């Protein structure tokens, strides 16, 4: 019974910026763990990859070779989301972004990035960029 | 060696419920998507907790020791089964007999300390078996982890095999339709529904059906009664744990820090309860835990140093508990008879089980529910006020536990 509620994204231009928030509705931590969160692109013709990911225990985030440098992933801890800000976007990153979390795990284990330890699954945010 | 090999028996139970925290470090060895390989490791308790009472009656008939040398060697194949082979179908076969294992070790071992000790050292033992459970559990979660990210997910199941042998070097009556009753009410709190209406059914049924096919009136029975109203709080942690990591935006390590402040405090005053001693710290404890509750509630309309209410709630919480279990693991483990102490011990220990697991659905459910209607400060409060009315309705239990 957890809602991953995910918004942002849209069309623009290539070189420019599109934020992509998203958020866990009533998905409570155990006693000594945390869950890790992120999101998944894929085009109409490519299959599905990881962009960015971040465990929300200790703030600790890990991206892609793609996207590395021009997007940040990290979550507004007071208003409890995590959101990928996206900058100098190119027609690659044109792709259905679907936002994900796994299964808690002990906060002490490293952060999660294979689509396979990803359980957790959104309907997709649209993104494409152009000339 | 009385809880040098009873402790070593326990703490068997703790390396089985470490990898439950691990679960995708195992997502990769034994190959198989999570879902199937993460209720794989729940198998080990949802057997345990429905097995107690029979693994606890056929250690009460066909030897109680017997029963602790079954477990410890079936302890053995649980771990070595499944730190060898890494194949998924494999998996399953090795955390359901994991789970067998402890079935047959909580109430046979509980009784050895009624014969061992027999008064006045029985404080001293089931105080030793508390520090096993609590302690054990306790930190299990951050042990598991602390072992996968540097030794491996397998080093953790070589330390279940050693420590089973160490503890042993270091010394059908309806029970079907019990069990299948157990196994829905047990999967009933895991609630992903429409189709669990009829899954409660199953649990009705098969009650009444074990209840025509067992006469105490006795203060075991008002311990017993309140150890699970007791143990209904256990959310409080769970639901206070979130709020501070999510409401309040806090680390994961703060967070470990008012919860292990709390294992300390708990775990250094099962040994204050023992001095304590029945039925006066059993209401200390069930009194002071629900001003611990509300310390931790009233952080919810808190200021900027509001950090220090939790925090006393968190050893108001953890004192109280402690206060609490060594009196009552002997005020149900004395007056349980010497004839029938397997089966006894079984019950007060799957009454402890499902108290936990009764809670923690309410305590999440209520949550998820008032956070979703108000906002996590306010539906924080709704969830930490129902676990109050479960430790008042557990100070209230000891109503039914005569002096
Ligand atoms: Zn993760």
């Amino acid at each position: 019974q957890v809602q991953l509620e995910e918004s942002g994204g849209g069309s623009v231009q290539a070189g420019g910026s599109l934020r992509l928030s998203c958020a866990a509705s009533g998905y409570m931590y155990s006693t000594y763990s945390t869950y890790c969160m992120g999101w998944f692109r894929q085009a109409p013709g490519k299959e599905r990859e990881g962009v960015a990911f971040i465990k929300r225990g200790d703030h600790s985030t890990y991206y892609t070779d793609s996207v590395k440098g021009r997007f940040t992933i990290s979550q507004d801890s007071a208003k409890n989301t995590v959101s990928l800000q996206m900058n100098n976007l190119k027609p690659e990153d044109t792709a259905i972004y679907y936002c994900a979390a796994d299964f808690a795990h002990s906060f002490l284990l490293s952060v999660h990035s294979g689509a396979g330890q990803y359980s957790y699954w959104g309907q997709g945010t649209q993104v494409t960029v152009s000339s | 060696l009385i809880l040098g090999i009873v402790l070593g028996v326990i703490t068997f139970w703790l390396f089985a419920q470490s990898l439950v925290n691990v679960v995708p470090n195992l997502q990769q060895s034994f190959g198989t998507d999570m879902g199937t390989i993460s209720i794989a490791v729940s198998l080990t308790a949802l057997f345990s907790g429905m097995f107690v009472v029979g693994a606890g009656g056929l250690a009460d008939k066909i030897g109680r020791v017997k029963m602790t040398n079954i477990g410890l060697l079936l302890s053995i194949i649980g771990s070595a089964l499944i730190i060898i082979t890494n194949l998924p179908a494999l998996l399953i076969l090795g955390r359901v007999i994991q789970g067998v294992s402890a079935a047959c070790i909580m109430p046979s071992t509980l009784a050895i300390m009624k014969t061992y000790y027999q008064g006045a050292e029985r404080q001293r033992a089931l105080s030793y078996w508390s520090i096993g459970s609590w302690g054990g559990s306790g930190i299990c979660s951050l042990f598991g982890g602390a072992v996968a990210t540097t030794m491996g997910w397998r080093w953790i199941f070589i330390f279940s095999i050693i420590v089973a042998v160490l503890s042993m070097l270091l010394i059908v009556a309806g029970l079907i339709v019990l069990v299948v009753m157990l196994l829905s009410l047990n999967v009933v709190i895991t609630k992903g529904a429409l189709w669990f209406f009829g899954l409660i059914a199953i649990v009705i049924v098969a009650f009444f059906i074990f209840l025509n096919v067992l006469f105490e009136n006795k203060p075991y029975t008002g311990a017993t009664i309140s150890n699970f109203l007791l143990n209904g709080v256990a959310g409080t942690l769970i639901v206070a744990n979130t709020f501070v990591q999510q409401g309040l935006g806090y680390t994961a390590l703060q967070a470990g820090y008012l919860s292990i402040t709390y294992l300390i405090m708990v775990l250094l005053m099962i040994r204050v309860g023992e001095k304590l001693l029945s039925k006066r710290p059993m209401l200390l404890g069930t009194f002071i835990v629900v001003i611990g509750i509300a310390l931790i509630s009233l952080v919810f309309l808190p200021g900027i140093f509001y950090v220090i209410s939790c925090v006393v709630g968190y050893l108001c919480f953890g004192l109280g508990l402690g206060i609490y279990a060594t009196p009552s693991t002997d005020t149900a483990i004395s007056n349980a008879p010497l004839d029938k102490v397997g089966v006894a011990s079984g019950i007060y220990a799957m009454a402890s089980s499902l108290g936990g697991a009764f809670g923690v659905a309410i305590s999440g459910a209520v949550y998820a529910g008032a956070v979703a209607a108000t906002s996590i400060h306010t539906g924080a409060m709704i969830a930490l006020w129902v676990n109050v009315l479960m430790g008042i309705m557990a100070f209230i239990a000891i109503l039914f536990a005569i002096p």
